[PDB]
RNA sequence: GAGAUGGGCGAGCGCCGUUCCGAAGGGACGGGCGAUGGCCUCCGUUGCCCUCAGCCGAUCGAAAGGGAGUCGGGUUCAGA
RNA sequence: UGAGGCGGGGGGGCGAGGGCUCUCGCUUCUGGCGCCAAGCGCCCGGCGCCGGGCGCGACCCGCUCCGGGGACAGU
């Protein structure tokens, strides 16, 4: 052994893995953002109906803290219809509005009657 | 026989000719702060005039006799933690159906049996950090006529008694077969530590200049001795 | 083109087939070749003049 | 009852130096093995103009003697330097304009610039436009050396510390009068907020 | 025991031994940080006289104060 | 320009300072060894020993600076 | 300063007259290239073949990293 570098760097020491003797939390907190706390209600707007007839998209009032990914799979689970693209915004009053464009092999009207809105 | 493509290509390590190889640099390393301090505090023990009470631990016991000292003491180790409970089950049957001499560790127990002059040989360790814990001792074993010596290493001293370290170890009593085995150690030690006292009280360690300076005085001490050596002839 | 565009282009759009191509102009390459040969031969000419130095001294 | 102007200049934050476009620290090349024993060859890559500094700077490129890497220093251009010209640095370096070498090797009456005033401090003395220093006397013993300075005072400096031969470029900068306050406004704008001086 | 000696030894802070040992520590302590933990106490005599006992949980911090 | 750590100061809340009194890298390559996964093939995972490393100052700082890549037509009472 | 060749001691090379004192440890004509060992020696591991290690190359010895101050600045 000799010194080649004229400097002294600290050697790498064996840093173990965290192995606690007891979990700090006894219970894993359940996800409060499940599928039903993520879609509050659809829209019954004279514009949203125009959005349903023409563009084949549904309009929901989703929670303020949902990704487009999460909204896509939520609808995909609650109404069994595949989603082509989601567009979201935040209304001035505060709640987040979502335009769920359905897949073209699906119909927005006959699924709007599946959930009552017309 | 040999492939004539094998050609020796030297690298001319001149000034600015080729790049220097990875030569050893263990002399110019910017050491950490704790190592840098760890050494230049040892230079201070070879620079400043060390007073005789602290210098007297640089002089130590020689090796070949120290192997006898520990081996003699290796039977006089006190009973371990494991032998202690085994020495309390023997008493546990003698009710249900003398202690030999041992070593003495710890300064606060050794001095209490040096003032009573019970020891035969008090061994110390040269490398105790707050040296104040010892420095009185060699001047006091000499006073009350107890043969002392200085062994290099409180660690190997703290190996007899199973601890991390120990400062002093005393021989209160011994067995009869090792009685004369001790006597040959006492005389060889007393003739170097106890009777050699007045020389030790006036031995100031240190006052040494560095090898980069004693070579600098000498280069002017040989040059000055070059002039007056051919002036008369 | 702008620097990040260079990911899009292929290799041959970004360099020219020559030693030091795409980095050095050809004129300062033949100059570099002419140099790096003449300096070495000047080393060999002096290496046999130094060989004819201590043959005497 | 008020803190005068010359008192406010030490606090800074308005009188601080404007160093946004300054190129760098115009220094020498640090002391090492080659500089002490031999000489080291360097190319003058190009010559540049440092804002605020009346002298021009020079980008000298050396080949590092320990790692496969080219090192670049910013020198203070001695007058007469041109790009591509080789600069040699060290004790064994030859004596010709634009070359650093310790003063103890240079002879008497040599005209040097970018002089060091402590061995291994990368030049501090006589580094303004057109200012040189003369090495008057030597002293082999004690390694000392008398050097007159651009103010006229002679300083006894060690002989190990080095300097680059020649006068600093940009000399004669002060002959041309400033004609208008605009020119003087533009000069001090590149250096620091000091210029319009109320009596 | 020995603690009485070290006690009476530390009262001789102008003797050659102590004036050596104090000028070394004062150099050694000065080359450190202003607050760092000493492993074992510099004065085991004064320590126990102030309530220190060698047992797990007793800690000692050596610190320097800019005098004046 | 702002601002932590180290350090320094400070009765103190805290301040100074920004590379300067610092063991300041948790990475890459190659090699060796045991181990798993899918046709444990071959690759990937993983440890340890060995190997090389300049990094240079945490971080913040622009809806006019730097910054890859969308345009054309149609549509609304109000958005493109 | 990326704390990179410090002080010694041995070594060869250039001289006046085989030791000692001395110079030297290899680079100046040019806007080129330069790293991650060549080579030699001593061992070992895999069916003549394929894969490894230590050392010389790159001298040895040391106590402040080299320099400049310094019991004075300074506090």
């Amino acid at each position: 052994k000799i010194r080649t570098s004229p400097t002294f760097r600290r050697p790498k020491t064996l840093r173990l893995r965290r192995q606690p003797k007891y979990p700090r939390k006894s219970a894993p907190r359940r996800n409060k953002l499940d599928h039903y706390a993520i879609i509050k209600f659809p829209l019954t707007t004279e514009s949203a109906m125009k959005k349903i007839e023409d563009n084949n998209t549904l309009v929901f009032i989703v929670d303020v803290k949902a990704n487009k990914h999460q909204i896509k799979q939520a609808v995909k689970k609650l109404y069994d219809i595949d989603v082509a693209k989601v567009n979201t915004l935040i209304r001035p009053d505060g709640e987040k509005k979502a335009y769920v464009r359905l897949a073209p092999d699906y119909d927005a009207l006959d699924v709007a009657n599946k959930i009552g809105i017309i | 026989v040999v492939n004539p493509l094998f050609e020796k290509r030297p690298k001319n390590f001149g000034i600015g000719q080729d790049i220097q190889p990875k030569r050893d640099l263990t002399r110019f390393v910017k050491w950490p702060r704790y190592i840098r301090l760890q050494r230049q505090r040892a230079i201070l023990y070879k620079r400043l005039k060390v007073p005789p009470a602290i210098n007297q631990f640089t002089q130590v016991l020689d090796r070949q006799t120290a192997t006898q000292l520990l081996k003699l003491a290796h039977k006089y180790r006190p009973e371990t933690k494991q032998e202690k409970k085994q020495r309390l089950l023997a008493r546990a049957e003698k009710k249900a159906a003398k202690r030999p001499p041992v070593l003495r560790a710890g300064v606060n127990t050794v001095t209490t049996l040096v003032e009573n002059k019970k020891a035969q040989l008090v061994v110390i360790a040269h490398d105790v950090d707050p040296i104040e814990l010892v420095v009185f001792l060699p001047a006091l074993c000499r006073k009350m006529g107890v043969p002392y010596c200085i062994l290099k290493g409180k660690a190997r001293l703290g190996r007899l008694v199973h601890r991390k370290t120990c400062t002093t170890v005393a021989f209160t009593q011994v067995n009869s077969e090792d009685k004369g085995a001790l006597a040959k150690l006492v005389e060889a030690i007393r003739t170097n530590y106890n009777d050699r006292y007045d020389e030790i009280r006036r031995h100031w360690g240190g006052n040494v200049l560095g090898p980069k300076s004693v070579a600098r005085i000498a280069k002017l001490e040989k040059a000055k001795a070059k002039e007056l050596a051919t002036k008369l002839g | 083109v702008r620097p990040k565009v260079l990911m899009r282009l292929s290799k041959t759009k970004k360099h020219v087939s020559r030693a030091y191509g795409g980095s050095m102009c050809a004129k300062c390459v033949r100059d570099r070749i002419k140099r790096a040969f003449l300096i070495e031969e000047q080393k060999i000419v002096v290496k046999v003049l130094k060989a004819q130095a201590q043959s005497q001294k | 009852g008020r803190v005068i102007r010359g008192q406010r200049k030490g606090a800074g934050s308005v009188f601080r130096a404007h160093v946004k476009h300054r190129k760098g620290a115009a220094r020498l090349r640090a002391v090492d093995f080659a500089e002490r024993h031999g000489y080291i060859k360097g190319i003058v890559k190009d010559i540049i103009h440092d804002p605020g500094r009346g002298a021009p700077l020079a980008k000298v490129v050396f080949r590092d003697p320990y790692r496969f890497k080219k090192r670049t220093e910013l020198f203070i251009a001695a007058e007469g330097i041109h790009t591509g010209q080789f600069v040699y640095c060290g004790k064994k370096a030859q004596l010709n304009i634009g070359n650093v070498l310790p003063v103890g090797t240079m002879p008497e009456g040599t005209i040097v610039c970018c002089l060091e005033e402590k061995p291994g401090d990368r030049g501090k003395l006589a580094r303004a436009s057109g200012n040189y220093a003369t090495v008057i006397s030597h002293n082999p013993e004690t390694k000392k050396t008398r050097v007159k300075l651009p103010s006229g005072s002679k300083k006894v400096i060690s002989s190990a510390n080095r300097a680059v031969v020649g006068v600093v470029a940009g000399g004669g900068r002060i002959d041309k009068p400033i004609l208008k306050a605009g020119r003087a406004y533009h000069k001090y704008k590149a250096k620091r907020n000091c210029w319009p001086r109320v009596r | 025991g020995a603690y009485k000696y070290i006690q009476e030894l530390w009262r001789k802070k102008q003797s050659d031994v102590m004036r050596f040992l104090l000028r070394v520590r004062c150099w050694q302590y000065r080359q450190l940080s202003a607050l760092h933990r000493a492993p074992r106490p510099t004065r085991p005599d004064k320590a126990r006289r102030l309530g220190y006992k060698a047992k797990q949980g007793y800690v000692i911090y050596r610190i320097r104060v800019r005098r004046g």
